[PDB]
DNA sequence: GTTATCCGCTCACAATGCCACACGCCTAACGAGCCGG
DNA sequence: CCGGCTCGTATAATCTTATGTGAGCGGATAAC
């Protein structure tokens, strides 16, 4: 129907069927075929379902339009339209009652959950192996004990009529109502209120919840278990109509022929009092029957014959890739389209493509139908349809009215990303292929090698003109991945724009004199002078300073003629440094770019047209070929590769010998290659770059060549230093497909032959990158997928939402170079907070505007390092994202509008990249200020500086104040220098032992051994090649059951032998030992200030962004600190060593466990800061998000996430990142029970526990305390409160159990259940549809 | 291969495919995505209805053609009905509020 | 005919209200039959109604504006005919 | 002893889109049919 | 002169190169 809101969804009564159909089945024959006709209650009918004909009994009596209404009495069949037939349910009544599959089989058993009984005596009950007992009363026995055939008649021995005690289905619909609701609730939750043990409170919640939530619904417990079957309207299961004699079946048909036939050989087997034995049997093969009808996978069984292949159960048309999801209500076929083969067509506009005339005639028909009927040359729709079908010279004028404005969307098959289809206007063509413009090209990353497109037509008003405004293609030149032009120039103009703007020191009218551009023109067309030959020209050029006008200036300019050609289509605006240079690619790429800056957005398209014009038209004049005498081989290359074989040989002799094993020989070999390949390319590289002398008009000179294949490289249009260097000099190291790299390098390159085993070679590095790229494809596929099912719902939806939170930016440096400027990252994002001129007190950027390009620059002039910013993750919008939280948007220019769904495009900015993929000191470099972060050190005895801090980290700082560099320090390590100690680069400043933990002491004199006996605790091992005899200390479980109970321990005492305590604190810092600590400097000896007692030894592709994505937990993670205070060792091996955690003023209550065998880095008198590593390896966020803040967790993931990006060159904007993560933090645990009516331990969406506050905040009460949790990915769409948008996504039998079993109630609001549904959606123009409706609803 | 206005499957009131069947294009899952990452919204509602599984929709959008209006008349898809009709098939009542 | 956008776009407020007003425009244009401000140049009605908007002669409050003055205008020429029927009758 | 945990075994559920093309989708034995021997 | 043959048709049966997850449940496991 039509005006209508949310979609409800319950169980199904016993009633409600009989309230739904229309007839009893009863007969398994469907149709009699000796004449076609129906059989009379079978599974088709005709009085059941409808009638056959259109307005006919099945009799053949009433046969007219006036007599609607009135059944027959030959047939019974009321005379309706046959839609009928599509719309009538059925029933049928079974023998037996009947256990429903999925109640039982979704695992988590909704019978099993509800009678607290384990699934597999459920599961012996119900196929008859067992009995359960029904209030037994004066009986020995309990309720749910159940029994076996012995003890059953063990007991109708004892207690033969006291219990009652039945099997099969009716004894679990016995039991399932013969339950309360009420007691069952009250009594569990006053013993959840009496019982502290943990696993008993999660599975007593479970069981709570889920009866509260079973009474808060309508239905009850006896609805599960089926007694009346309803079956399809039969024309939703229509027998296929074969050619010669009989009809071929579907499954459903045989399915329901199965249930029937068993059904009624099961009613009479009940009519005539049979044995006990056979109706047990008989109603296991019905339970087991109706179990194959709804779900054939639990029992895979149900195979027909001749296809030996599982039916399709009703199950089986909702999941899967071809179930009504997936396959019909999102993938829908369209009319009006069309497909072809594409060709290039270089002569088009932007806005332009070339559609075949024929095609063109087919599409638009009922156009054409329409202006024939106004024009007057036609009166019916058949004398139309003879017209356009002799195709006469009238239709074609008649056809280009048609076109004339009319737009038409194109589409290319793999769509990744939101350029895939775009709009553009009809040129026509006799032809039979679609011409298509040639800088689109790359965005639709299409090629010429015969690959397919599609097209399709709007056909209303508003289709029309969305097509125009939002979609043609003059109105997509930034990317949305990242603000740049997507309209870059190809290879073959790429190639023409550098021939025409190179120079060569002596041609045709060199040093001569010209008046404009075009007087270079005509002197190339003449051919009096080259197209590359020096000269001196006069200029006019316009420039924009003055404000919002235009200002020229003539001079006279030393430049080349082929410049000045190209400076004639170059607009008003630019300056002439931009076309004086030897224009590659990317110098183009930045002309384009500057180009859209400076003046707008309509020079931009036309300059890119005469670009591409111009630049076809010189790439032909050029003829610039290719030949086997392209590709100079070096002179030098036979000498490197004999005295490589001479080298080889050599080694190969020192292993001969003896001296060198043979992984040092290995290594030897292969860098010996390394270098005889890097000098061979070295060669070719500069004998191809500048080989090319000409004669001066002096003697001779030197310049850059005009090879042909150099020139194909320098210029950037096909292939890199790699491709040529394979050409010409030899060819690299091939890997074995084991991992290894092979001794013998490849010797030659492509112009010389290749022998038998270096081709042979070559091969597997072949069939490895194309696997690669085989697995590859489907793994982006499925994660771009499961990432736009995440964050569809998520529409920019109102303007402010005025807050003062948000992250700070600093720009990012490894320790090499920095990565990412601050200009970059933070470019068009508006400011949190007014970040201050260092100038101090001055407001150098306002607290609320947006950094754009000029502000950005002004901002960093004054070497800001850290800007605050505000992001998504905080913003404070219910039901969205304000638009200052989300800044300008990408791909056009100003901030954003309200009501793009940027969680779509966000999806698909990262998911498009991903086919790209793949699948001992510290040494300072710069002089400036060195700064040491988080220190605290001593000067020891021998001057070196030892820190009693972890967390030092090093900055080398300019004169201003920007982080130049920055590296971490370690922990007591041998530093070089000290703090701001100014000093100059290429300086090793630090070093440390990578086997020796720094032991340090804090003051001087004697180290006394406590509970150190050796043959107890620590033992004195004699190194038998040095002299040094020392004592190892283990820890207390490497050493025996002597020293388990002993704690060894350096004390640290004077010369006098006392200990001194430490400077500031009262507390003497007793040494206890830890395994593997070699004590050198033992009793009697006398130490230094922090001196070393005791030396102590220790992915990457698309799976790593899947496996973040998903936040799964790594392996052995790292151990943070839950609150500061005082470490305390306890307990020995009560499964794990225990630890406590002493605060200062709050008491300690938490007694971690660590496993013994992983390492540790605390001590005893040490204290630490919550969230500070213990044992160090990877991290799971979860601990990273409870631990330290929220935002931690975004910086966490965007760091990571986008330097595997960075590895491979991609850039994607950060904020499509930020907005993915918001999306996984969405749900809540509560930590109290509040003031309202949360519950404790009830996982519950953040934005309604927010609103429940603000509501409780009104008032006076006290709010609710709630934990924000962190799901995966698919776990957050699988959790959410829209049960079709979980069905849509994977796993839709275990959300619609749980969603039917709930009551759940769906208001569709976000944009895949409208798309579902089949409205306007909430996001783009439809948008101020809706909240126009929502003002209707309210008011 | 092209098509205006063709034949229909049985079951869902869609259009067949092939080229020899008379078909229409798949216009699939993913291209869904792509016009709701634009601003495009009543391109994706004739994508969704007038163009399959509406039928009076469609007829009237063709009559309405012929005539020379452009309008459109929104509907319920068929194939929605046919996912209540076989959801009904099991125990699971489910209904459309108001 | 026409390529640009850009010049309705910095008129009227985004890019959203441009498609609603101006698929309204062009509804009553074509349908409804009245004559357009600017003259035609053999164009469709979708070009013509980008044009009027661009140039400043068609906007939502003047859409409003419009249409609330027609409307009163008719239904005060059918209180005219009313009243003219009351004439004829007496 | 008995109780609260830790760990190994078993099992459901996912794995891009589109295109063309092409050939496939029962029968040994239980209720009727013909009429010969 | 009913079904022996012959047919219309309704309907039952002895794999064995996969991976990675999560999620739950039965058996051991370390304490007052
Ligand atoms: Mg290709
Ligand atoms: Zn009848
Ligand atoms: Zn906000």
């Amino acid at each position: 129907t039509e005006e209508f809101d949310a979609i409800k969804i319950a169980l199904a009564s016993p009633d409600m069927i009989r309230s739904w159909s229309f007839g009893e089945v009863k007969k398994p024959e469907t149709i009699n075929y000796r004449t076609f006709k129906p059989e009379r209650d079978g599974l088709f009918c005709a009085r059941i379902f409808g009638p056959v004909k259109d307005y006919e009994c099945l009799c053949g009596k009433y046969k007219r339009l006036k007599h609607r209404g009135v059944i027959c009495e030959k047939c019974g069949v009321e005379v309706t339209q046959t839609k009928v037939r599509r719309e009538r349910m059925g029933h049928i009544e079974l023998a037996s009652p009947t256990a429903h599959i999925w109640f039982l089989k979704s695992l988590p058993s909704r019978i099993g959950l509800l009678l607290d009984m384990p699934l597999r005596d459920i599961e012996r009950v119900l196929y008859f192996e067992s009995y359960v007992v029904i209030e037994g009363g004066m009986t020995n026995l309990e309720r749910q004990q159940i029994l076996t055939e012995e003890q059953y008649l063990d007991a109708l021995e004892e207690f033969g009529d006291e219990f009652d005690a039945k099997m099969g289905a009716e004894a679990i619909q016995a039991l399932l109502k013969s339950m309360d609701l009420e007691q069952e609730c009250e009594q569990l939750r006053e013993e959840l209120n009496e019982t502290n043990s943990e696993t008993k409170r999660k599975k007593l919640t479970k069981r709570i919840k889920l009866l509260e939530a079973f009474v808060q619904s309508g239905n009850k417990p006896e609805w599960m278990i089926l007694t009346v079957l309803p079956v399809l309207p039969p024309d939703l299961r229509p027998l296929v109509p074969l050619d010669g004699g009989r009809f071929a079946t579907s499954d459903l048909n045989d399915l329901y022929r199965r249930v029937i036939n068993r059904n009624n050989r099961l009613k009479r087997l009940l009519d005539l009092a049979a044995p006990d034995i056979i109706v047990r049997n008989e109603k296991r093969m019905l339970q087991e029957a109706v179990d194959a009808l709804l779900d054939n996978g639990r029992r895979g069984r149900a195979i027909t014959g001749s296809n030996k292949r599982p039916l399709k159960s009703l199950a089986d048309m909702i999941k899967g890739k071809q179930g009504r999801f997936r396959q019909n209500l999102l993938g829908k076929r369209v009319d009006y389209s069309g497909r072809s083969v594409i060709t290039v067509g270089p002569y088009l506009r932007l806005h332009q493509c070339g559609l075949p005339k024929k095609m063109a005639l087919e599409l638009f028909k009922p156009f054409i139908y329409g202006k024939l009927e106004l024009r007057g040359l036609a009166t019916t729709i058949k004398a139309a349809k003879k017209m356009v079908e002799r195709e006469e010279a009238v239709v074609w004028d008649i056809l280009d009215e048609v076109i004339r404005e009319h737009p038409v969307l194109l589409n290319r098959a793999p769509t990744l990303h939101r350029l895939g289809i775009q709009a553009f206007e009809p040129v026509l063509i006799e032809g039979k292929a679609i011409q298509l413009h040639p800088l689109v090209c790359a965005a639709y990353n299409a090629d010429f090698d015969g690959d397919q497109m599609a097209v399709h037509v709007p056909l209303t008003l508003e289709a029309q003109l969305e097509a125009r405004a939002l979609m043609m293609s003059t109105n997509n030149i930034l990317s949305p991945a990242n603000g740049e032009p997507i309209i870059v120039p190809s290879q073959d103009v790429v190639l023409g724009l550098y021939y025409m703007t190179r120079d060569c020191v002596n041609a045709k009218g060199e040093g001569m004199v010209l008046t404009g551009p075009k007087e270079a023109e005509r002197l190339y067309r003449s051919g009096l002078a080259s197209l590359h030959a020096r000269v001196k020209v006069r200029i006019t050029e316009y420039e924009k300073d003055a404000n919002g006008e235009l200002v020229a200036k003539t001079s006279l300019k030393d430049t080349t003629v082929g410049r000045a050609i190209l400076w004639m289509i170059v607009p008003k605006g630019l300056p002439y440094s931009i076309v004086n240079q030897a224009l590659g690619k990317k110098a183009i790429s930045k002309m384009l770019n500057t180009c859209y800056r400076i003046l707008g957005l309509k020079p931009t398209v036309i300059f890119a047209d005469q670009i591409m014009y111009t630049g076809f038209a010189y790439a032909a004049r050029s003829g610039a070929s290719v030949g086997i005498d392209d590709m100079v081989i070096p002179e030098k290359k036979h000498e490197i590769i004999s005295e490589a074989e001479a080298e080889v040989a050599e080694i190969q002799e020192q292993f001969q010998s003896g001296l060198v094993t043979a992984g040092e020989r290995y290594n030897k070999v292969i860098d010996i290659w390394a270098a005889a390949n890097d000098r061979v390319s070295k060669a070719m590289m500069d004998n191809l770059q500048t080989e090319t002398v000409i004669n001066r008009d002096g003697q001779e000179e030197k310049q850059v060549s005009f090879n042909s294949i150099y020139m194909m490289a320098d210029s950037g249009a096909r292939g890199s230093a790699a491709q040529i260097r394979q050409l010409a000099g030899m060819r690299g190291l091939m890997a074995k497909p084991d991992g290894s790299i092979i001794e013998t390098p490849i010797t030659a390159n492509f112009r010389e032959g290749l022998n038998v085993l270096q081709y042979f070679i070559s091969t597997h590095g072949a069939r490895k990158g194309l696997a690669d790229t085989a697995l590859k494809t489907a793994n982006s596929g499925y994660l771009t997928r499961r990432l736009v099912d995440v964050a569809q719902d998520l529409v920019v939806t109102e303007d402010d939402c005025g807050t003062h939170e948000g992250i700070m930016m600093t720009p990012v440096i490894e320790g090499g170079d920095v990565k990412e400027p601050l200009r970059d990252r933070v470019l068009g994002r508006v400011t949190a907070e007014d970040v201050l001129k260092p100038g101090t007190a001055d407001i150098l950027v306002p607290r609320n505007t947006l950094l754009h390009e000029q502000w950005c620059d002004l901002l960093e002039e004054n070497s800001v390092d850290a800007v605050k910013v505000r992001s998504v993750v905080s913003c404070d919008t219910d039901f969205g994202v304000c638009a200052h939280c989300y800044g300008r948007d990408l791909a056009r220019g100003h901030i954003i509008n309200k009501g793009e769904a940027i969680g779509v495009i966000a999806a698909q900015s990262i998911g498009e990249p991903g086919t790209q993929l793949t699948m001992s000191s510290i040494q300072v470099k710069n002089k400036g200020s060195i700064k040491l972060s988080n220190v605290k050190s001593v000067v020891n005895s021998s001057g070196k500086l030892v820190i009693t801090s972890r967390n030092t980290e090093l900055k080398l700082i300019d004169e201003f104040g920007r982080t130049k560099e920055s590296y971490k320090v370690p922990y007591g390590a041998v530093l070089a220098k000290g703090d701001g100690e100014q000093v100059a680069g290429g300086e090793t400043v630090a070093n440390w032992d990578p086997h020796t933990m720094p032991v340090i002491t804090e003051v001087s004199g004697f180290v006394r051994f406590t509970d150190m006996i050796d043959g107890q605790t620590i033992t004195r091992q004699t190194d038998e090649l040095t002299g040094l005899s020392s004592l190892v200390v283990l820890d207390s479980a490497e050493r025996t059951a002597g020293g388990k109970d002993l704690r060894p321990a350096l004390k640290i005492v004077d010369a006098q032998g006392n200990d001194v305590l430490i400077p500031g604190t009262d507390m003497p810092a007793q040494y206890f030992l830890p395994g593997k600590a070699i004590v050198q400097l033992e009793d009697g000896v006398q130490i230094s200030s922090g001196d070393t007692l005791a030396r102590i030894p220790q992915t990457g592709g698309l799976p790593r962004v899947a496996d973040l994505f998903e936040a799964r937990r790594p392996k052995e993670p790292a151990i943070l600190a839950e609150i500061s205070g005082i470490v305390s060792f306890g307990k020995e091996t009560k499964g794990k060593r225990r630890l406590v955690i002493t605060p200062v003023d709050g008491s300690d209550p938490y007694e971690e466990m660590i496993p013994k065998w992983r390492q540790l880095n605390v001590f005893e008198g040490e204290r630490v800061e919550r969230g500070d590593v213990i044992s160090d390896g990877p991290e799971a966020p979860h601990d990273i998000l409870r631990l330290r803040g929220v935002h931690a967790v975004t910086r966490y993931i965007v760091n990571e996430v986008q330097d595997v990006y960075r590895l491979q060159g991609v850039k994607i904007n950060d904020k499509h990142i930020e907005v993915i993560v918001r999306q996984m933090l969405r749900k809540a645990t509560i930590v109290n029970a509040g003031s309202s009516d949360f519950l404790e331990g009830e996982q519950v969406e953040y934005s309604r526990v927010k609103i429940a506050n603000r509501e409780l905040e009104a008032n006076g009460k006290v709010g609710a305390t709630y934990s924000r949790d962190l799901l995966g990915i698919t776990k957050a769409s699988l959790a959410t409160e829209s049960f079709i948008s979980a069905a849509s996504f994977q796993e839709t039998t275990r959300v619609l159990t749980e969603a039917a079993v709930a009551g759940k109630r769906d208001e569709l609001r976000g944009l895949k259940e409208n798309v579902i549904v089949g409205r306007l959606i909430p996001a783009g123009t439809g948008y101020a549809y809706h909240q126009d409706r929502m003002r209707r609803r309210a008011a | 291969h092209a098509r205006s206005t063709g034949s229909y499957s049985l079951v869902t009131q869609q259009p067949l495919g092939g080229k020899a069947q008379f078909g229409g294009q798949r216009f699939g899952e993913m291209e869904v995505w792509a016009l709701e990452a634009y601003g495009a919204a009543y391109t994706l509602q004739e994508m969704l209805t007038v163009k399959s599984d509406d039928v009076n929709g469609r007829t009237k959008m063709y009559k309405n053609i012929v005539d020379g209006n452009h309008q459109m008349e929104p509907g319920m898809p068929e194939s929605f009905n046919v996912l209540l009709k076989e959801i009904r098939s099991l125990g699971i009542n489910i209904e459309l509020e108001d | 005919a026409r390529v640009t956008v850009q010049d309705a776009v910095e008129k009227i407020g985004n890019r959203f209200d441009l498609v609603l007003v101006a698929a309204r425009r062009a509804r009553q244009m074509q349908v409804g039959g009245k004559d357009p401000l600017v003259p035609e140049e053999n164009d469709k009605t979708t070009v013509i109604a980008l044009r009027e908007i661009e140039e400043g002669l068609i906007n939502n409050q003047i859409l409003d504006v419009r249409e609330r003055q027609e409307q009163q205008e008719q239904e005060a020429a059918e209180l005219q005919a009313v009243t003219a029927i009351a004439e004829g009758r007496r």
